[PDB]
């Protein structure tokens, strides 16, 4: 409906006001700006004119795309909360729009407590909560999250955003079996922010754990509404148009060199980490990300987001300076290099990464005669002492490690080889 | 929390604005 800006004093002034706004509307913004100044200035209680400077101040960033200017246009929308006498919808506006902001430059802490605001002073707008939740979820806090999420629901039990959030929350703890029915009926009611990849993404592989054949039409339907490359390829952090295939080649890949000196290499990689196995074991760290359905499974990292860690590479100081000559994996800030340990009686979960933007190399360390394998899409593969396999992680894959003996391997992830040099400078790290 | 393997968390990366 029609919202209602203006408090009694802002209806006496509404001539100005209007005049100020339609500059800015034409997109005429310096003028607007200096407007609604003289407004601020003349009227300094004004709700409605400051509202307006921070309404032209945040144009001003989308068309200098300066983050600056926002960071002026956010404190500016709280000004508006802090004057008298400002109509309830205004103040809903000037905060939710101060809310987005912040969360738009990653200020998730700054927007986690406008969120708390909005909810005392409006505490029976149920959307409000929901995206208190979002603010929750956002610096980490999944109790907070949850007990939001639990209380949305028990007023509004259909709320599908509600649903598909709760839903996620449980599968992330894994409470699989209960999640599986907030996740596909969050998505069956088609609320506003329930059409998003990573519900579709979640479902499926609650299903998967469950052994529920329908999870692949929970794929289909994520493919053929766009968060998905492909029902194999579930990754949701994509540079759309990368080569697409489950398994590579060295050369297909172009990274001959980097291979070549991790065969050539591999028992010196090797006796590094078995060195740090047998006397420093607490660099290798459990598997943390629930994808083990059982078993031991460690891994020791030497890069991460294409950092090194000093104190790692300690541990395998040759290897860390064999590395560095690759920047193609140094610098990957969307995958890692590390040791990875994996012991009898385990199967990892069928699973996909993060993101289409990397390969994942494998070196072969110890390598038991029988009971290892790894799948990717449909090709089914074994590990070799000293040689290289190479698959794209965002495509489905499964391990299993049924040996009598333990299984180390080797992980390097280089950028997908398309990437190009600003690509591969820009792109946030994951 | 950090999606290294898997994509667990909500959001895997942290925004900058523009
Ligand atoms: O088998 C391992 O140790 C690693 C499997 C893991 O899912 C990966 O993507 O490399
Ligand atoms: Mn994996």
């Amino acid at each position: 409906k029609k919202p209602k800006l203006l408090n009694k004093f802002d209806k006496t002034i509404k001539a100005e006001l209007d005049a100020a706004e339609k500059l800015r509307k034409r997109g005429k913004i310096e003028e607007a700006v200096n407007a609604f100044k003289e407004l601020v200035r003349k009227y300094p209680q004004s709700p409605r004119a400051r509202y307006g400077k921070a309404q032209c101040e945040d144009d001003l960033a989308e068309k200098r795309r300066s983050n600056e200017v926002l960071r002026g246009a956010i404190e500016t929308y709280q000004e508006v909360a802090s004057l008298p006498d400002v109509p309830a919808d205004l103040l809903k506006l000037s905060l939710k729009r101060r809310s987005d902001r912040q969360q738009f430059l990653g200020h998730m802490r700054g927007s986690l407590l406008t969120l708390q605001r909005l909810v005392q002073l409006f505490p029976n707008d149920t959307s409000l909560k929901n995206d208190l939740g979002v603010g929750y979820l956002l610096i980490g806090d999944n109790d907070n999250a949850k007990k939001v999420y639990e209380e949305v629901l028990s007023v509004t039990p259909n709320d599908g955003f509600a649903k598909v959030h709760y839903g996620f929350i449980l599968k992330a703890q894994n409470k699989i079996a209960e999640s599986i029915p907030y996740l596909k009926e969050g998505i069956e009611s088609g609320d506003p922010g329930t059409d998003d990849g990573r519900f579709y993404f979640h479902l499926g592989d609650a299903m998967q754990r469950v052994g529920n054949k329908e999870a692949y039409k929970w794929y289909e339907l994520g493919h053929k509404r766009g968060h998905f490359a492909s029902v194999w390829q579930r990754s949701l952090y994509n540079v759309n148009g990368l080569k697409a295939q489950p398994w590579w080649t060295p050369k297909e890949t172009g990274y001959t060199e980097l291979v070549k000196s991790l065969e050539r290499n591999w028992k010196l990689i090797r006796d590094e980490g078995l060195a740090v196995m047998d006397k420093a074991k607490g660099l290798f760290l459990p598997e943390d990300e629930n994808l083990r359905e059982k078993g031991d499974w460690s891994q020791f990292t030497l890069w991460q987001q294409g950092r090194r860690n000093e104190n790692a590479c300690k541990g395998a100081p040759k290897t860390c300076t064999l590395l560095e000559k690759f920047p193609e994996t140094t610098g990957c800030r969307r995958g890692q290099i590390k040791y990875s340990i994996m012991h009898p009686g385990t199967h990892v979960w069928p699973h996909t990464g993060p993101t289409n933007c990397r390969l994942r190399m494998h070196l072969g360390l110890v390598i038991p005669k029988e009971g290892c394998k790894i799948r990717c899409a449909n090709e089914t593969k074994t590990w070799e002492e000293g040689k290289v396999l190479i698959f794209d992680d965002s495509f489905e894959h499964e391990v299993w490690q049924d040996a009598s003996s333990f299984r180390l391997i080797f992980i390097v992830d280089v950028w997908h080889p398309e990437l190009t040099p600003q690509q591969r400078r820009s792109l946030p790290a994951i | 929390g950090k999606c290294k393997d898997g994509l667990g968390e909500y959001t895997c990366t942290s925004l900058e604005g523009f």
